[PDB]
RNA sequence: GUGGGCCCCUCCUGGUAAGCAGGACGGGCGAGGCGGGACGAUCCGGACGCCGGGCCAGGGUGCGCCGCCGGGGCCGGAACGGCGUCGGCCG
């Protein structure tokens, strides 16, 4: 659901300041209306420029390819009920808006934290050699295998309609 | 409350502006005032003779007499429900000349004013309430990357 | 016993039920208050002016 | 009588007006959305950016109903024309009518609505305004007798007016009684649109929206 | 719900018959609203709505007051929808078409010897039912002794009398009189 | 006719505190049906002529009891303790 924005904003141009300076941002957000509104949220903090201040240039939306499998690894800042803290972060997906999906949801059930709670300093690829985390580590490899590691999902949502059956189903492995 | 004497309350809004004190400036007294004119009422503290009471400090009236000393002046005044108009007798310090139709009479001379000019096409002259803008390109040649920073403490 | 002392919670909404009335027109040209020696010089002007003079 | 002579040279000259104007608004309507083109073009030649026109017209949906209101917020919504919870209005946008409609932001939802949307309400959801009565919005005919003042004749003359919010906005505008919509879809009545929920500035996303409720 | 309370007031109620058991109103009112009807004309409206009020809002005309507003237009008709008395102060009268619902007796005596004219309401319908080369005219609604006591004797800023009799002091010699 | 009011949200004063007592803008119950909050005059929605069809707010969707699936994680109450488990930051 996580899409990536392109946005240029500026001051208004005065008489002391013709032709101010042009800032643009790379931002997440699930469509165009919450991505401005986290520009000039932004903006505001940074360079002191609200949002009557100023106007915005471009709103680029930017569709990545998938079809092969890297790293990402994303640096951000979170708030909890005793303060905010630093973190960094490591994914394996396909494009860099679906690791900000896989993110948002570590975040949202490990930390309890929510979208507005959570700001992004850096998202970046990260080769094979260079990966920091356990987890990922593991399926950075050649000739990774494991066996299935949840066969019994699979006979369950069978017996969603199939209700009454004549012998009790095996769990192939 | 429980104590409502004539100048209750009166702590901080009678008191004199710093390094304001003493006499009054002598256009106090040299000022031309005239019939329907409009004025605004502010207490100077040091002069006790016809001091309006509190309530009128901060209001805009008419004058409606010119008496040898004071002047009379009209002041509608909301109470529950209805507008009154009082009429109240004030001396000089406590009166200064009001520009609240200064911005009309500066409209009003510009466009007769730029009639008599005419531009051969009669400009509009209704005053515009700030439109959205208008279409146009800026320069990103010089674009400069930012980015949220790092949590210190 | 006791009750309550005052309050004015309802006293604003009763105040614009029938809209905040206005004063008459003509008060805002009543003579009461104007000088004497102002009001006679009026009268005074008017009644020798053929054109405004009221006499018989 | 000469009544009838009238009626019938009149509607005839009206109707061959309304095949002139629909051919060339048609023609318009192509050749806005291809100058920008042109024009976002000519901006990647260089370093350089196209910045558009702002919102003329707004398309406002109330979305709360009466019980409970403060005073401001319902003196407001009355000036808007907004006194059931699923009406809608178009509306002009300047510093006058933006910072009034901010105050009422919890109660409504809002938008830039398309050409293509101003056609189906009107066409669909269109009655007029006349003494005081609601009479179903049906033919040119009815166009014709009371906005012709203002040059507007048919019905794609009012859908221009309103697109272009042009001289005769405010009367063209008024003539239409507020728009009767059949219920909304929501997320979250009490919630921003930018936090998830459904009140407030929601862009192009208003044509979506009020598509099931025409 | 419907929101239908702010920015609207309270509908208004006002005479739109008349509501005497005369059968000779009804008949004229009822004569003069088909009129205004296929006329538009502005005086048949408001010579509509005079015959609907109260005889409180229909007070009476004198000749000598007739005789001083037709003067230098004599050759009018003068309209009224109330009675026409007589005025004994006034030894000569002038010549005058006057149209009203009732003369007094010594009223139309004295029209007729001068040579004028008492038109009825009907000879009017049938005559000059739009008003052409007619005036409208009424006497001083606030003539009535009940309308001058109307108010608050005793607040500073009266002009009004008290209604019994009062034999004391206490209020009533000025200001300070308390 | 009324001149015993009370409650909610924000803002306050006395009091250890109180479902205590006293004040303020706006709203409600009083004098407001219907659905929901198991249950409640006031909370969340929505304010009401008598019907038929459609759409759906607030709250929810194992059975009682009208209605659910897919996906990613984890597995009343204070100071103060925990080599329980998962995740981080600084050396
Ligand atoms: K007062
Ligand atoms: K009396
Ligand atoms: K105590
Ligand atoms: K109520
Ligand atoms: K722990
Ligand atoms: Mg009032
Ligand atoms: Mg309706
Ligand atoms: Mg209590
Ligand atoms: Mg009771
Ligand atoms: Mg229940
Ligand atoms: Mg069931």
């Amino acid at each position: 659901m996580m899409q990536k924005y392109i946005v240029y904003g500026r001051r208004l141009p005065s008489e002391k300041f013709p032709e101010p300076e042009v800032f643009r941002m790379t931002i997440y957000a699930p469509n165009e209306i919450v991505a401005k509104s986290r520009f000039w949220y932004h903006l505001k903090s940074l360079k002191k420029i609200k949002r009557t201040h100023g106007e915005i240039l471009d709103c680029q939306h930017i569709e990545e390819n998938g079809d092969f499998v890297k790293n990402f690894g994303v640096l951000l800042r979170y708030r909890s009920r005793v303060g905010q803290h630093n973190m960094y972060r490591e994914v394996r997906e396909t494009t860099s808006a679906r690791a900000m999906d896989k993110v948002y949801s570590e975040m949202a059930g490990q930390c309890r934290a929510r979208y507005h709670d959570i700001q992004i300093i850096n998202v970046k690829e990260v080769a094979d050699e260079d990966v920091r985390r356990e987890k990922v580590a593991m399926f950075t490899q050649k000739g990774v295998r494991f066996p299935h590691p949840c066969p019994y999902v699979h006979v369950k949502r069978a017996a969603r309609t199939a209700r009454f059956q004549d012998r009790a189903p095996h769990v192939p492995q | 409350t429980h104590s409502q004497g004539y100048r209750c309350k009166t702590r901080y809004c009678f008191a004199r502006k710093f390094r304001r004190h003493g006499m009054a400036n002598l256009t106090t007294y040299n000022r031309v005032y005239k019939l329907g004119q409009y004025v605004n009422i502010k207490v100077n503290g040091a002069y006790h003779k016809g001091m309006p009471h509190r309530y009128y400090n901060g209001r805009t009236g008419t004058i409606f007499n010119i008496g040898p000393r004071a002047l009379g002046v009209q002041i509608q005044k909301r109470v529950r429900g209805r507008i009154m108009l009082k009429r109240i007798n004030v001396r000089l310090e406590h009166v200064h000349p009001s520009d609240c139709r200064k911005n009309h009479l500066e409209r009003v001379a510009a466009n007769d004013a730029a009639r008599r000019l005419a531009g051969q096409p009669v400009p509009c002259l209704k005053r515009q309430n700030a439109l959205p803008r208008a279409a146009h390109v800026v320069s990103i040649a010089s674009a400069i990357d930012i980015t949220p920073l790092k949590y210190d403490g | 016993a006791k009750l309550k002392n005052h309050t004015s919670k309802n006293q604003n909404r009763k105040d614009h039920r029938n809209g905040i009335k206005k004063p008459k027109k003509s008060a805002y040209t009543s003579h009461k208050g104007m000088c004497p020696k102002y009001l006679r010089n009026l009268r005074r002007s008017r009644a020798n002016d053929p054109r405004q003079s009221l006499r018989p | 009588a000469e009544r009838a002579t009238e009626k019938e040279k009149r509607a005839a000259l009206v109707k061959d007006h309304a095949v002139k104007s629909a051919q060339v608004y048609a023609r318009y309507y192509i050749d806005l959305v291809e100058s920008e083109k042109k024009a976002r073009e000519n901006a990647l030649k260089n370093n350089q950016l196209y910045v558009p026109d702002e919102p003329k017209v707004y398309l406002v949906v109330r979305i709360r109903g009466i019980v409970g209101v403060a005073p401001k917020v319902r003196t407001i919504l009355s000036l808007l024309r907004l006194r059931q919870i699923n009406n809608a209005v178009f509306m002009r946008c300047n510093k006058a009518t933006l910072n009034a409609l901010r105050i009422v932001d919890h109660y409504v939802t809002y938008g830039e609505p398309t050409v293509e949307t101003i056609r189906n309400l009107i066409y669909k959801r269109g009655f007029a305004k006349v003494n005081g009565q609601r009479i179903p919005i049906v033919d040119n005919n009815l166009i014709d007798e009371q906005l012709s003042k203002h040059n507007i004749l048919c019905a794609e003359d009012l859908v221009h007016e309103i697109f272009t919010c042009g001289s005769s906005f405010k009367e063209a505008n008024n003539f239409l009684w507020p728009f009767q919509l059949n219920s909304a879809a929501l997320k979250d009545k009490r919630n921003n649109f930018a936090e998830g929920g459904d009140f407030g500035y929601r862009g192009k996303y208003i044509n979506e929206f009020v598509a099931r409720m025409i | 719900g419907i929101d239908l309370k702010t920015g609207i007031k309270k509908r208004k109620v006002e005479r739109k018959e008349p509501k005497s058991p005369n059968p000779y109103i009804r008949l004229l009112h009822n004569a003069f609203k088909v009129v205004y009807e296929n006329t538009g004309e502005d005086f048949t409206k408001v010579l509509t709505k005079r015959l609907c009020l109260s005889k409180t809002n229909r007070p009476v005309l004198s000749v000598s007051r007739l005789a001083h507003l037709m003067h230098k237009r004599e050759d009018k008709i003068a309209v009224v929808a109330s009675t026409v008395t007589n005025d004994e102060r006034l030894v000569t009268i002038p010549r005058m078409t006057i149209c009203a619902l009732k003369f007094s007796a010594t009223a139309r005596s004295r029209i007729e010897k001068a040579g004028g004219r008492c038109m009825s309401f009907d000879e009017l319908l049938a005559e000059k039912p739009t008003g052409d080369n007619c005036v409208l005219l009424q006497g001083r609604r606030s003539c009535r002794a009940v309308c001058k006591k109307f108010g608050s004797p005793g607040r500073p800023n009266s002009h009004v009398k008290p209604k019994g009799e009062h034999k004391g002091r206490r209020g009533a010699r000025g200001r300070h009189s308390w």
